[PDB]
RNA sequence: UUAAUUGCGAUAACGAACGAGACCUUAACCUACUAAAUAGUGGUGCUAGCAUUUGCUGGUUAUCCACUUCUUAGAGGGACUAUCGGUUUCAAGCCGAUGGAAGUUUGAGGCAAUAACAGGUCUGUGAUGCCCUUAGACGUUCUGGGCCGCACGCGCGCUACACUGACGGAGCCAGCGAGUCUAACCUUGGCCGAGAGGUCUUGGUAAUCUUGUGAAACUCCGUCGUGCUGGGGAUAGAGCAUUGUAAUUAUUGCUCUUCAACGAGGAAUUCCUAGUAAGCGCAAGUCAUCAGCUUGCGUUGAUUACGUCCCUGCCCUUUGUACACAC
């Protein structure tokens, strides 16, 4: 029942972590778009930041978004539990990290090439592009590339 | 609250529109499978023109805003009307139109 | 990999998701005339999204423009106030 | 003593027990009035009986009912079920059997199944179908 | 200390497993059943023969050899298991001595409608309502066929199968 | 005394003779009881396909097992107990006696 | 040598075998009578088993 | 007359109760909410993050003075629902345990339920009391 | 269908063969004095033989 | 005429038998019998809360008393198309209505004839003839793989392609069943843990305990909003647990992240007539662990026929045949 006339300080766009981060949606929604960030990292991201999850992004301050991005880039400084972490207990670091929008590729590009230098058999089916998991390889899959 | 008659009389008067009379049937014929116009009974008229209205009401609320009762609600005035707008008019003059041509 | 589709594009409607004073008082002065007022008759003749629907018909009962019939979730029935 | 009935409602598997004593005309279900049965329209599905006959059949006596089994519109079916059969029972026993056969003669006008228990029985599953008719598919080649 | 359901299938088991014991050894003697009795303090086995006393034995020599068996193979405590012999009535009756009867023969070398024929004789005359054998398998060419030989009448749906008809 | 009988059978007419020569008997020497309480028979249900091998149709069968178990509550001596249970063997049907 | 059938079984299909057979495949574990499926037909009349519907 | 809990609907009681303790604000929230999804079947935390305790502290409350004694178990069992599992059919899945475990914890402390015999925990008397007091409130709003 | 067979059928022109003026144009009574007249192993079958025996009573109250 | 060589009848046939039916199980009815703290109900005591003016909602095992309506069973009864009206040589029967719990042989099954297939199975069988092998064995056992391997083609299915919707809160209801002894089964409750799960105890050899299996779909409030979107959840990366001797080609479970096709499906083609289809979950089987499978159960519950031989076939009679491993 709360309506209020917007202004003009609405952007249809706001731009986050090198992605064109929409407007026009809901925030945590919108912040589901930084590959790296799902439903609930944004959600548990939002809540800490102490802004209205009501809120459509376009209206929001410069200071709310680089609030989020802070805890985004350094979660477990904010109360994070750090068990949501996507990159925890990595295997050179030894400490929990969270890969975000470049990062995800470079380091799953990582792994992959440890385990193909060392010859590993997961490693050996990323190379060929086969299934990796143990799935049935026989009907399913065939249009896979 | 549209139509500020009793509303079931509007759901009365729109399947008496929408019944359809005539309808054709599948005659065999030899080799080329013909069409026969023949009358509807009233049960199927009635059968008929409720399954063409919830079809109707139904394709027209899928994948749209509009939900399925106010699209069921205009469906159901427009037939009660009569405007060659409803869904189940538009195949109601198609299958009295196939049967006179197939008469 | 075959179809058996045609899969035709569609018009990708933008309806408004902020309200601003013109299309504030243009509801304030076209919600009446209206004789059945809900969240999707608000979305197509207004262009708004589904959320300032429900958050407008709220607000116009709150203070009384339009009367309630039936206030049941996800359809709500409103009719204008003579 | 006390006059008091106790009759039963039934449905595919729920089951709705009846005490139909005198009172001051308060009808309980499960310890919650009739008001609150939870489909609220089958609310107005099983008000139909005493909105038939008439709320002054029921102001000097109280009704506690008590269900188990089925679903919730099976549960209802057996509630509406049960009160009739209790109060058309009461009105044998210690009313006259006039208003006993014009109430049952209002109940089985309305509807058969208000005081008659449906007969429609769930078909057991044979094999070769996930149900009690269809069959899985048929494949040739 | 066992459930009731694995108590019932643990007695039907072991009333099986001792039939198809007494019908492997005790065939030459015409073993046609077995029951079984439990009882406080000892449960008995009564054995349903026609050569008694070849089921038997010198003083109950094989009788005692045989209880022996039992005890030592289901553990049970010497003297709470018994075997009783019994001379059964109505031999014609009984479709498993007839089926032992015509294996004998046929093994002894005779024909087998000779054999079959005999033995629906017998049982016509035991005063049987209906008898029916059926023998299968090579008979004189490698081509296999059934050979059947009946008197009387037979039924074959319902209830009554399981009633009056033994097979 | 506090006894209870329990009859753990499938042949139910077995039973029944069991239990109603039983509860005569107790009401010849009018011992207070509780009767012949009928527990719901228990159906013992294996399904399986007829065949051997695995082709043909797809036909299943169930072979069924009932199981019927009545239980009587008896206060009785020690005596009259003792004769109880030294009579009322029923082949077929199992019986035990426990005490308080 | 003692290694010679030293490998376990404890579970699975190796543990269990028909008690009239000793078949590995189509056991009945039911009740604790371990037949397979197919003596099982052919026992469950003198078992106790029998076909009513 | 006399009213009881059984007297009033149970979305709208659950509602005044709700309110009330989040005005009462003595109920001991645990300090891990608003990071949770109270299932395992779920797969969002839920929506009115700032409530939703009382919430089901209330609905747990109602619960208790309904039946004789629950469990965490029965709560989770209650609670629980279809975890859609990717591509595979549905199932049934008991909810977070912790979290009826630490909301029972706290209505002991408030005083509304307490331990029981026979296990589990049973509404006290003056849960009873201010339950039927909140019910009456509740319905009299409409007065 | 309803059509009886001719167990049924035989059985009940013989109890009227033998026991016309006994039995009745009553279902009930036919079936209280059937079962009491004759072994039928199953209720059914008692009740089949009663009703076409009433059945053939009505016939023969007409011709 | 019947669902039916089911019957009425006709009659070089008469009298019979098997099959069908009859039969058995199950589902429906019984305020009629027997009963029952291992199922309930009411009252009485003791006790909690509100109203107090009687009352309403509850709890209570050694508080008893009473009963069996609901629940379980056992013994029976009940429906036979009963009555009536039509129609039929006016017979078998059929149609409609009334009554009735039940009027499609009441519903669903079980059993189910003769003759055969050169159907399947020697990988169920210490059932087997013959042939092969029988000691660096094709026996048996141990280690490790494989049965999952993937350019592709088909068959059962499961998820879906969204607002008759997804998600979040509450509300909140089943039935069929299974479960540990010389073993370690179903687990309540308490505590720890986001979770999965762990730990301390407890009940149960079971109408008593798990379990009212508080199931899911559903309902009510909200959030979302026609955007491959908060649909959809494949493909992947990282981590935490459980089973096991052992999980690496991830056993499964959980957390986060990744977020693809799919916009309702061409030629074709499957199943289905009422508590049936369809939706929805639950139990059991296999099982140390692993359901997208099967076997059953219940929950919500439609539309459209009440027919025809056009297609696909089936039964009987007549007819033609150059067919007989038989179009
Ligand atoms: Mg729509
Ligand atoms: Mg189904
Ligand atoms: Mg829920
Ligand atoms: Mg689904
Ligand atoms: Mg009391
Ligand atoms: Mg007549
Ligand atoms: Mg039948
Ligand atoms: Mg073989
Ligand atoms: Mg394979
Ligand atoms: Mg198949
Ligand atoms: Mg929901
Ligand atoms: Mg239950
Ligand atoms: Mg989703
Ligand atoms: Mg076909
Ligand atoms: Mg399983
Ligand atoms: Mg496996
Ligand atoms: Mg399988
Ligand atoms: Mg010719
Ligand atoms: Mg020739
Ligand atoms: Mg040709
Ligand atoms: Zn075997």
């Amino acid at each position: 029942s709360l309506v209020v006339q917007e202004q003009g300080s609405f952007q249809h766009i706001l731009r986050l972590l090198n992605t064109n981060v929409d407007g026009n949606i809901k925030i945590v929604y919108a912040l589901t778009t930084i590959k790296g960030v799902g439903r609930r990292y944004s959600n548990l991201v939002c809540k800490k930041a102490d802004v209205d999850l009501h809120k459509r992004a376009g209206e929001l301050t410069q200071e709310e978004l680089e609030r989020i991005v802070q805890i985004m880039q350094n979660p477990t400084h904010y109360k994070i539990p750090a068990w949501f972490l996507n990159r925890q207990n990595d295997i050179t670091d030894g400490k929990d990290y969270h890969t975000l929008a470049n990062n995800v590729e470079s380091k799953l590009r990582d792994d992959l090439e440890r385990l193909k230098k060392i010859r590993a058999h997961r490693g050996i089916r990323h190379f060929w592009g086969l299934r990796v998991r143990g799935q049935h390889t026989k009907t399913t899959g065939r249009r896979r590339a | 609250v549209l139509t500020d008659q009793n509303p079931i009389q509007v759901v009365v008067d729109a399947i008496t529109n929408t019944g359809p009379r005539e309808d054709t049937t599948r005659v065999g014929g030899g080799g080329a499978a013909r069409r026969q116009a023949v009358d509807v009974s009233p049960l199927r008229r009635v059968n008929q023109a409720i399954a063409l209205l919830t079809i109707g009401a139904r394709e027209a609320a899928f994948r749209n805003i509009k939900t399925i009762a106010e699209t069921l609600a205009e469906e159901l005035i427009n037939a009660a009307k009569g405007s060659s707008t409803s869904y189940a008019i538009k195949k109601k003059d198609e299958l009295e139109r196939v049967a006179k041509s197939n008469r | 990999k075959k179809k058996w589709s045609k899969k035709s594009m569609k018009d990708r409607a933008q309806h408004a998701v902020i309200l601003d004073q013109e299309k504030y008082d243009r509801i304030l002065k076209e919600v009446p005339t209206y004789r059945y007022v809900s969240v999707s008759v608000l979305v197509d003749r207004l262009k708004i999204g589904g959320s300032l629907a429900r958050i407008a018909l709220r607000h116009l009962e709150k203070e009384g423009i339009i009367k309630p019939i039936s206030k049941h979730s996800k359809q709500a029935i409103y009719t204008r106030a003579t | 003593a006390v006059p008091s009935v106790q009759t039963f409602g039934k449905k595919k598997s729920a089951t709705a027990v009846a005490h139909v004593k005198a009172g001051k005309g308060l009808i309980k279900v499960n310890g919650s009035p009739i008001t609150l049965v939870e489909p609220e329209i089958l609310r107005f599905k099983v008000y139909e009986p005493l909105l038939l006959v008439g709320l002054d059949k029921f102001s000097n006596i109280d009704i506690r009912v008590r269900v188990t089994g089925g679903g919730h519109v099976s549960q209802v079916y057996a509630i509406r079920q049960a009160i009739a059969k209790g109060l058309v029972a009461y009105h044998q026993k210690y009313v006259d059997e006039q208003s006993k056969n014009e109430l049952k003669k209002a109940f089985t006008s309305y509807d058969r199944t208000l005081l008659i228990a449906d007969s429609r029985r769930p078909e057991p599953k044979k094999f070769g179908g996930k149900g009690a008719r269809s069959r899985f598919q048929k494949s040739y080649r | 200390l066992i459930s009731k359901k694995r108590k019932l299938v643990a007695d039907g088991v072991f009333y099986a497993e001792l039939n198809e014991f007494f019908t492997r050894e005790l065939a030459e003697e015409g073993y046609s059943g077995v029951e079984v009795r439990v009882t406080p303090t000892k449960t008995e086995v009564i054995i349903r023969a026609t050569r008694t006393q070849d089921v038997l034995g010198e003083n109950g020599r094989r009788i005692n050899e045989l209880t022996l068996l039992v005890q030592k193979r289901f553990k049970y405590a010497p003297g709470t298991i018994v075997l009783y012999a019994e001379r059964v009535q109505d031999r014609g009756l009984s479709a498993v001595a007839q089926a032992e009867s015509m294996k004998f023969k046929l093994l002894n070398g005779l024909a087998i409608r000779r054999a079959a024929y005999g033995v629906v004789r017998y049982v016509m005359e035991s005063g049987a309502k209906g008898c029916e054998v059926v023998v299968s398998g090579k008979l004189r060419a490698a081509r296999a066929k059934a050979m059947k030989f009946a008197d009387g009448f037979l039924i074959h749906s319902g209830q009554p199968v399981n009633d009056f008809i033994d097979t | 005394i506090k006894i209870r009988i329990t009859l753990t059978s499938t042949k139910v007419k077995q039973l029944e003779n069991v239990s109603s020569n039983i509860v005569k008997n107790a009401e010849q020497h009018n011992l207070v009881k509780k009767g012949p309480v009928r527990l719901p028979t228990k159906v013992l249900k294996i399904s399986t396909r007829k065949t051997p091998n695995g082709e043909g149709s797809k036909t299943w069968e169930t072979y069924e097992m009932r199981i019927h178990k009545r239980y009587i509550d008896l206060e009785a001596p020690v005596q009259i107990v003792k004769r109880i249970t030294q009579i009322t063997i029923e082949p077929g049907v199992d019986v035990e006696v426990v005490v308080a | 040598e003692n290694v010679w059938f030293s490998h376990p079984r404890r579970y699975g299909k190796g543990s269990r075998q028909c008690r009239v057979c000793s078949s590995h495949t189509g056991l009945i574990r039911k009740y604790g009578l371990n037949i397979c499926r197919q003596c099982f037909r052919e026992k469950a009349n003198d078992i106790g088993f029998n076909k009513f519907r | 007359p006399g009213v009881s809990v059984r007297d009033v609907a149970a979305q709208d009681f659950i509602n005044a109760y709700a309110s009330f303790l989040q005005r009462q604000g003595k109920l001991e929230v645990p300090g891990y909410v608003d990071i949770v999804k109270t299932s395992s079947g779920n797969e969002m935390p839920p929506q009115d993050a700032e409530g939703w305790f009382y919430k089901r502290a209330a609905s747990v409350a109602r619960h208790i003075y309904m039946r004789k004694q629950v469990g965490v178990g029965k709560l989770n069992k209650l609670y629980g629902g279809a975890k859609s599992r990717g591509v595979r059919p549905y199932k049934h899945i008991d909810a977070s345990g912790s979290i009826n475990r630490k909301v029972l914890q706290a209505l002991e402390k408030i005083g509304i339920v307490e331990i029981s015999p026979k296990g589990g925990r049973r509404i006290s008397e003056n849960g009873q009391r201010d339950l039927d007091r909140i019910a009456a409130q509740t319905l009299e709003e409409d007065e | 269908g309803r059509v009886r067979t001719k167990t049924v059928k035989r059985a009940s022109k013989a109890l009227i063969e033998r026991y016309y003026p006994k039995l009745t144009l009553d279902f009930q009574t036919n079936k209280r004095l059937c079962d009491e007249i004759a072994t039928i192993q199953s209720k059914r079958l008692r009740n089949k033989i009663a009703g076409y025996t009433t059945h053939l009573m009505k016939r023969i109250q007409k011709g």
